[PDB]
């Protein structure tokens, strides 16, 4: 049938408010291919934000990656936004400094 | 064995909104180095890695023509399977085929692949004989007789066999300061506090190539595998991976549970625990 | 390199 996306929010590098990094949302484990994603900053949807070609896993379930520069801060929230078929609403999840 | 080469092939159909999609993508091991989509711009194929680029004009013409040709036999394709199930031609369907070869150690072909699915659910694989097939229905069974007719699997283990081995071994011989280099995971152990009488311990693996890896939490030189909480290795975008397991701990106890991570770029595995 | 051969369709 469908599978629904697993979702992690996280930084390339660790966590140094001031400091300039990277922001990433990688979902997998989905089928279909289509998929929404987007990257939020105080539940603003960013701008300029990348991602990976498409490729799937041994058992078929695609992932991608999208990825942005960003530079933390104590105050500044951040999170992923995603849709797909197998949600009836759109999934959030914030960015967790600790995971 | 210690190198492989993949491609991955996925065709999606969506009725109403143009012909079907092609996009492929090939692999040397957890490293990305070419991609094609039928949906570019201009489509060609294009290069993703550092050590690809140096291919003359020729190879990646040759590439392009291979996955525009494909870009049609899929659209075909599409058009079988949906007959072969009896499905309706309003809905959207979809072909994957990944395909390679395994090398050891040494550099020897290990073994060949080639498997197919069909809206994610495995259709028709070349066995490991790479001379005859299990198909997963009667709707592949058609695909198989097919391709018997057609001696697909004679073609593909001359492939699998001559060219897949014979560019991996180039591929990982113009990439090897970084295909043939691996990256031992950066690790440390965290503490978040649940409760009074509860607390996380948190064991981090970070920047390792290539993705394998193990990461298990042991109380008293057992094992938590049940107890463990462990998320999916993610990339970090520059090449390496992440991973981290976790489970949750009577305060006061945390001494007794240590942490072992695995890695081929680590000559010995490591033994961790939380340090106050 | 991709298998070239030309692919039969399914």
């Amino acid at each position: 049938i469908q599978r629904t996306p697993k979702i992690q929010v996280y930084s390339r590098h660790p966590a140094e408010n001031g400091k300039s990094n990277f922001l990433n949302c990688y979902v997998s484990g989905f089928h279909p291919s289509d998929i929404e994603v987007d990257l939020l900053k105080n539940g603003e949807r960013i701008e300029k934000v990348e991602h990976s070609d498409l490729s799937f896993s041994k058992d078929w379930s695609f992932y991608l990656l999208y990825y942005t520069e960003f530079t933390p801060t104590e105050k500044d929230e951040y999170a992923c936004r995603v849709n797909h078929v197998t949600l009836s609403q759109p999934k959030i999840v914030k960015w967790d400094r600790d995971m | 064995g210690s190198h492989s080469m993949r491609y991955f092939y996925t065709a999606m159909s969506r009725p109403g909104r143009g012909e079907p999609r092609f996009i492929a993508v090939g692999y040397v091991d957890d490293t990305q180095f070419v991609r094609f989509d039928s949906d570019a711009a201009s489509p060609r194929t294009e290069p993703r890695a550092p050590w690809i680029e140096q291919e003359g004009p020729e190879y990646w013409d040759r590439n392009t023509q291979i996955f525009k040709t494909n870009t049609q036999t899929y659209r075909e394709s599409l058009r079988n399977l949906r007959g072969y199930y009896n499905q309706s031609e309003a809905g959207s369907h979809i072909i994957q085929r990944m395909y390679g070869c395994d090398l050891g150690p040494d550099g020897r072909l290990l073994r060949g692949h080639d498997q197919s699915a069909y809206d994610g659910k495995d259709y028709i694989a070349l066995n490991e004989d790479l001379s005859s097939w299990t198909a997963a229905d009667t709707a592949a069974q058609i695909t198989q007789r097919k391709w018997e007719a057609a001696r697909v699997a004679e073609q593909l283990r001359a492939y699998l066999e001559g060219l897949c081995v014979e560019w991996l071994r180039r591929y990982l011989e113009n990439g090897k300061e970084t295909l043939q280099r691996a990256d031992p995971p950066k690790t440390h152990v965290t503490h978040h506090p649940v409760s009074d009488h509860e607390a996380t311990l948190r064991c981090w693996a970070l920047g390792f190539y290539p993705a394998e890896i193990t990461l298990t939490w042991q109380r008293d030189g057992e094992d938590q595998t049940q107890d463990t909480e462990l998320v999916e290795t993610r990339p970090a975008g520059d090449r390496t991976f992440q991973k981290w397991a976790a489970v949750v701990v009577p305060s006061g106890e945390e001494q007794r549970y240590t942490c072992h991570v695995q890695h081929e770029g680590l000559p010995k595995p490591l033994t961790l625990r939380w340090e106050p | 390199a991709p298998q070239p051969a030309p692919e039969n369709a399914y």
